[PDB]
RNA sequence: ACUAUGUUCACG
RNA sequence: GCUUGAGUCUCGUAGAGGGGGGUAGAAUUCCAGGUGUAGCGGUGAAAUGCGUAGAGAUCUGGAGGAAUACCGGUGGCGAAGGCGGCCCCCUGGACGAAGACUGACGCUCAGGUGCGAAAGCGUGGGGAGCAAACAGGAUUAGAUACCCUGGUAGUCCACGCCGUAAACGAUGUCGACUUGGAGGUUGUGCCCUUGAGGCGUGGCUUCCGGAGCUAACGCGUUAAGUCGACCGCCUGGGGAGUA
């Protein structure tokens, strides 16, 4: 459920609580887990290249499954976990023969299902199959742009794409953003839609609960002075120059894709 | 004229199209019941068995398809 | 949904009049039997039986003397909603004592002109002019 | 719905015989075995208001038995609740 | 609708279009029929039928024409 | 325990198959309980208006009793299934024969 | 197609 | 104690009763392309608007969303609000048939609870058409309108809130009783189905009328007639269903 939360305290008032009452509680399976040291930003060169991030709480890898390599062998679902590297949660699959992998959870999955996957298979909410295999006009989620490869597409919490058309060896996908683009029909996609989508209605509610997410505070252009941003100085709350990135170029409806590359596959730009 | 037959009773039925195109016009419309006969009852199964005739393209919708 | 099964027979008497009906049936009872008797007594209703074992229906038999009925009018006095007991001298006489008040006193049921020289009254069920 | 079996079930058992069928303890019994099956039905659907009144007839309907029964015998009105597990 | 006329003919007749449809497309599904207002104005064209029918059983009156 | 009237249209060139679809369809029902009444192949019948882009479809009767379990899995059959262009499935009322 | 207004009390 | 009230059981019939999930066809809109050559669009009459960048018209393929032509009626169902393509899933009631059972278990109901059109409101979607606001063009003495071209909230779905309408038969709920006629609709029994018959007895329902009632209009076995039970409400108009 989503549950509010009492105000027995400012800071308190307006958060919002996402209550998973399926997940599980306790230490999670250590073989999958890995560490993941933090950058704050800074990269090769020791610099800021990303703002705003640095801090929040200590958190481990998890190694999700995207590719789905296990082809004609059952999985039960073992239990669904929380994961801390992801805005969906994950279930941690156990496939008949005896491995164990973490897979993002899609909406219609519990602890006891079952799960198959490969070429051919059955068409229901989890089996992982080729896109060609997959009816046209179907919801799908973590979907491939190359075959062989992850799996790139919807994979954020309540996240799907949908197949609409289906030209011999391409597949026409309308995206969540409403941009639809081609993909290669031997590429896979798992079934369904994307679980957690509760996720949304969560507000924070504090300061601190972006500051223990990894977020680190924005300082408004107009706040500093004009060797700092572009927007900057003014006796008293000036602006008077058009929005403007900290480096000169044009925010606020200003298209920066350029890569020229891609443009054969996108169908039609989103809107 | 009236129902099937004296001793007919039955049901109207779908899946027959010969006694049911008689009751639809050259169009592909349902003529009502003030012109052909029929009570009430036998009206709303020759109804829904023309919608269901249609749905299974025995009978058609209409004459522009 | 009959609460009062008394006030029900004497619409039933009126309203046959109205209709210029000859008789007129209706489920029995103990008190039914007695109204319907004291009205037959003076001389409103031309006689009447109680033909049934299991499930008895009294029909009455209405009189006629022109083309006019006979019952000029009958109402319900004391009714469920409002009893009304009167005391001896208090007892009322319909149209100046030329019409009845039939009255349920303790020495069973009776009119008002009977109940003045018996010496007690007690809860008068209907008028009848 | 209630089937010809689960009434007959519930008919020949509570009651006398299968020819008793009218009793305060078959009626009852009834509608609590119908009360039961439809909670299954409103615990999801739950918009489903136009069932809800024929079920609060069937709640209402078995109360005034039930306060019934009571009046008419403290004896067999308690047992009939601890068989049934009603009261609450 | 659909009218051949064999072939030395032409001169147009289709009452086959003028007697199926026409009025239904147009003078119905053209402007908003707000939803009462069918329940409104049919009803009194009903109103006026049996008016106009119950009149004429009793229309045979002494006349002296 | 419901009886049943299945009528659902098959691709031209996939009616070679068909033959094979009854006997799967069949084998599905006839092993939980209720039997199948009356089969009934109408075959290649033409549309009364173009389907999918396409005229002439293969029809196929079953009329059947079946559980509810077993119903609903012949259910998604048909739309899992790109060969079956339509189909119904309606209800009870006892069985019947012949008519066409 | 659009197309406004007629001061107050009275006389019957 | 009793059975006619009330309720249970059997068996069928009808129905846009309800909730959830599918899918069908016509159309509209936009999207891409073919054809094609000046208009189209609209109106009382015009103009704003779209069009030589090739529109409109016409064709082909696609995406969407919402609504279900004809059947469809003084037809049906629902307590009221209300409810219409077709199909399954679960589901409430209604009516009839002849029995068996229970044995007055009933009727009303202040407080109280539940549902309750449309418009609103919150949150997340969705958005073709339509369309408050808004803009432009006409109209006009003026035109914050009516008419025209655009067009956002809304209208659609999931989950809550709102709690009102000329929520109207302007007619409280239950029961008894009192001449008729013409229909519709759904039953069920008896003879010959001896040919789309008839002859009966139940529900729901539209219209016209008798006595009676009514200020009159009208109502009239579904009373506003004749009575009973209980509830709600009324007490001149404005102030005011306001403070
Ligand atoms: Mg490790
Ligand atoms: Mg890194
Ligand atoms: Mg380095
Ligand atoms: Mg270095
Ligand atoms: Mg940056
Ligand atoms: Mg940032
Ligand atoms: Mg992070
Ligand atoms: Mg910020
Ligand atoms: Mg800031
Ligand atoms: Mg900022
Ligand atoms: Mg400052
Ligand atoms: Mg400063
Ligand atoms: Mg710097
Ligand atoms: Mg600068
Ligand atoms: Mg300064
Ligand atoms: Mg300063
Ligand atoms: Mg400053
Ligand atoms: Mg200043
Ligand atoms: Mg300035
Ligand atoms: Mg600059
Ligand atoms: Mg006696
Ligand atoms: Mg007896
Ligand atoms: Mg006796
Ligand atoms: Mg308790
Ligand atoms: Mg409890
Ligand atoms: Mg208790
Ligand atoms: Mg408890
Ligand atoms: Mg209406
Ligand atoms: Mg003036
Ligand atoms: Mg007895
Ligand atoms: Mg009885
Ligand atoms: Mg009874
Ligand atoms: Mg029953
Ligand atoms: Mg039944
Ligand atoms: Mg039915
Ligand atoms: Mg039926
Ligand atoms: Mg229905
Ligand atoms: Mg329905
Ligand atoms: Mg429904
Ligand atoms: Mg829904
Ligand atoms: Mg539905
Ligand atoms: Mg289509
Ligand atoms: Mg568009
Ligand atoms: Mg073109
Ligand atoms: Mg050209
Ligand atoms: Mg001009
Ligand atoms: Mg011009
Ligand atoms: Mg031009
Ligand atoms: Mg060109
Ligand atoms: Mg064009
Ligand atoms: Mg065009
Ligand atoms: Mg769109
Ligand atoms: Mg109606
Ligand atoms: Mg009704
Ligand atoms: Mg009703
Ligand atoms: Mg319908
Ligand atoms: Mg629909
Ligand atoms: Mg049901
Ligand atoms: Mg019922
Ligand atoms: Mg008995
Ligand atoms: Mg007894
Ligand atoms: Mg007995
Ligand atoms: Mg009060
Ligand atoms: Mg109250
Ligand atoms: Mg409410
Ligand atoms: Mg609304
Ligand atoms: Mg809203
Ligand atoms: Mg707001
Ligand atoms: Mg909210
Ligand atoms: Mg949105
Ligand atoms: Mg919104
Ligand atoms: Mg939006
Ligand atoms: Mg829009
Ligand atoms: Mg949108
Ligand atoms: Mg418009
Ligand atoms: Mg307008
Ligand atoms: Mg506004
Ligand atoms: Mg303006
Ligand atoms: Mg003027
Ligand atoms: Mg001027
Ligand atoms: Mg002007
Ligand atoms: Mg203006
Ligand atoms: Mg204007
Ligand atoms: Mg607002
Ligand atoms: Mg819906
Ligand atoms: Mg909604
Ligand atoms: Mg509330
Ligand atoms: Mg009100
Ligand atoms: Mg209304
Ligand atoms: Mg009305
Ligand atoms: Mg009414
Ligand atoms: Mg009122
Ligand atoms: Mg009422
Ligand atoms: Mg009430
Ligand atoms: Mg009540
Ligand atoms: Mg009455
Ligand atoms: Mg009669
Ligand atoms: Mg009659
Ligand atoms: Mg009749
Ligand atoms: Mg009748
Ligand atoms: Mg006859
Ligand atoms: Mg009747
Ligand atoms: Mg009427
Ligand atoms: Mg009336
Ligand atoms: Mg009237
Ligand atoms: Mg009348
Ligand atoms: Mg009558
Ligand atoms: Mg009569
Ligand atoms: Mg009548
Ligand atoms: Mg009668
Ligand atoms: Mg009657
Ligand atoms: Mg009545
Ligand atoms: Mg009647
Ligand atoms: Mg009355
Ligand atoms: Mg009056
Ligand atoms: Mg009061
Ligand atoms: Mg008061
Ligand atoms: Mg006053
Ligand atoms: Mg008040
Ligand atoms: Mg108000
Ligand atoms: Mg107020």
């Amino acid at each position: 459920a989503v549950v509010k939360c009492k105000p027995t305290s400012p800071g308190r008032r307006h958060v919002v609580k996402v209550v998973n009452p399926e997940l599980h509680k306790g230490k999670p399976f250590a073989p999958l887990l890995e560490k993941n040291s933090k950058s704050g930003g800074r990269n090769n060169n020791g610099r800021i290249t990303t703002r705003h991030i640095g801090g929040g709480h200590k958190q481990a890898y998890r190694i999700v499954d995207f590719k789905r390599n296990k082809d004609g062998i059952p999985a039960v679902v073992e239990r669904l976990e929380y994961d801390p590297n992801r805005s969906a949660n994950i279930a941690l699959v156990l496939y008949k023969d005896g491995e164990r992998r973490y897979i993002l959870a899609p909406k219609g999955l519990k602890a006891g299902d079952q799960i198959q996957s490969g070429v051919d298979a059955a068409i229901k909410p989890g089996n992982t199959l080729p896109m060609r295999n997959i009816p046209v006009g179907s919801t799908v989620h973590n979907v491939e742009m190359k075959p062989g490869k992850g799996g790139q597409l919807a994979r954020s919490a309540g996240t799907y794409v949908q197949i609409v058309a289906r030209d011999g060896a391409y597949v026409t996908l309308r995206l969540r953003s409403g941009e639809m683009r081609k993909v290669e029909a031997d590429c896979r996609a798992t079934l369904g839609e994307v679980g957690n989508a509760e996720h949304m209605l969560r507000v924070l509610g504090k300061a601190g609960a972006a500051r223990w997410r990894g977020v680190r505070p924005t300082v408004r252009g107009t706040a500093m002075n004009p060797v700092d941003h572009p927007h900057g100085g003014g006796e008293g709350r000036n602006f008077g120059k058009h929005p403007v990135t900290p480096w000169g170029v044009q925010t606020k409806g200003k298209k920066t894709r350029s890569n020229k590359r891609t443009d054969k596959f996108i169908v039609r730009r989103r809107s | 004229f009236c129902r099937f037959t004296a001793e007919g009773v039955q049901e109207i039925d779908y899946k027959d199209i010969a006694t049911l195109k008689n009751y639809i016009t050259e169009s592909g419309k349902i003529v009502p019941s003030r012109i052909t006969g029929t009570r009430a009852k036998y009206q709303r199964q020759l109804a829904r068995a023309i919608k269901r005739a249609r749905y299974l393209s025995l009978l058609p919708y209409t004459d522009r398809h | 949904s009959m609460q009062d099964p008394i006030a029900d027979m004497l619409t039933r008497i009126r309203n046959g009049q109205a209709a210029n009906k000859a008789a007129v049936t209706m489920p029995s009872s103990k008190l039914k039997v007695a109204i319907a008797n004291v009205l037959k007594e003076e001389g409103f209703i031309e006689d009447f039986k109680v033909e049934g074992d299991t499930k008895p229906e009294l029909e009455l038999t209405l009189k006629y003397f022109q083309g006019k009925a006979v019952v000029e009018s009958i109402q319900r006095v004391s009714r469920p909603g409002l009893r009304i007991y009167k005391r001896k001298d208090e007892l009322p006489k319909v149209m100046a004592g030329l019409g009845i008040a039939v009255v349920s006193t303790s020495k069973g049921v009776m009119t008002d002109r009977a109940a003045r020289q018996a010496g007690l009254g007690g809860e008068i069920i209907c008028y009848v002019a | 719905s209630l089937s010809t079996e689960a009434t007959a079930k519930i008919v020949s058992e509570f009651g006398r015989d299968a020819n008793d069928t009218g009793s305060t303890e078959v009626q009852v019994a009834l509608l609590t075995a119908q009360i039961n099956h439809l909670q299954g039905h409103f615990a999801e659907h739950k918009k489903d208001h136009h069932s809800r009144r024929g079920l609060l007839r069937m709640v209402s309907q078995r109360r005034k038995l039930l306060d019934y029964l009571k009046r008419k015998d403290v004896a067999r009105y308690t047992q009939l609740i601890e068989r049934l597990g009603l009261r609450r | 609708i659909k009218v051949r006329e064999n072939e030395p003919f032409d001169v147009a007749l289709r009452r086959f279009k003028r007697s199926c449809e026409k009025a239904g497309v147009l003078a119905e599904v053209r402007r908003r029929e707000f939803y009462e207002k069918p329940t409104t104005e049919r009803k009194r064209a009903k109103a006026s039928a049996v008016k106009r029918h119950a009149k004429k059983l009793a229309r045979e009156n002494a006349r002296r024409t | 325990m419901r009886h049943y009237e299945i009528v659902f249209m098959v691709h031209p060139d996939q009616s070679e198959q068909v033959p094979g679809m009854i006997e799967r369809y069949t084998a599905a029902i006839t092993g939980a309980e209720g039997k199948i009444h009356r089969l009934e192949d109408w075959g290649r019948r033409q549309l009364a208006y173009p389907i999918n882009k396409l005229h002439k479809a293969h029809y196929v009767l079953m009329n059947v009793e079946a559980p509810q379990e077993v119903i609903d899995e012949l259910e998604t059959t048909f739309r899992f299934n790109d060969a079956v262009i339509r189909s119904m499935v309606m209800r009870t009322k006892h069985a019947v024969t012949e008519a066409s």
